[PDB]
């Protein structure tokens, strides 16, 4: 499970970044 | 728009992301509930 | 009809979903926490 | 906790769902 | 629209908000995992 | 836990926020 749930918060965090970024874009 | 809808596309797949984790979460928290009853019933 | 309005007001909803997951999520790890706490100080 | 959080999590799987239902729809 | 630029970034800021509530959750919960294993490897 | 517990204060804010703006754009 902590292999699961690390991957699934590395994978939020690069599309948090992306997503802000998509934003700022806009 | 085009660019719009892009974002929220990863809006939504941000919240798919989130959820799966906190379930994952969740059966990891189950673990280590069960583990210290298991510990305590033996002590206290 | 705005037409992304129904998905922003799904994700507006989805959000109160998943901090209300995390908020009980939270109650039942810091049991978790105590319980560890507890037993490791009152182990001999 | 656990039946409540496990409720929580469910009626947050099926919003999810829904939000996607309607990203494609907006698509 | 032009109109939901607030809401969409209140939405993405939450999304920051919630990840790293989610993160902090985790590394809490790892330290009750390992929490678990020192007191079982001390009482089994 | 104290920062989590910031956190979800943070979180709860932000939600009170955006739910207004919500009913605002509707």
């Amino acid at each position: 499970y902590t292999s699961l749930i690390h991957s699934l918060i590395e994978e939020s965090q690069n599309q948090q970044e992306k997503n802000e970024q998509e934003l700022l874009e806009l | 728009t085009v660019q719009a809808r892009q974002l929220l596309s990863g809006i939504v797949q941000q919240q798919n992301n989130l959820l799966r984790a906190i379930e994952a979460q969740q059966h990891l928290l189950q673990l280590t509930v069960w583990g210290i009853k298991q510990l305590q019933a033996r002590i206290l």
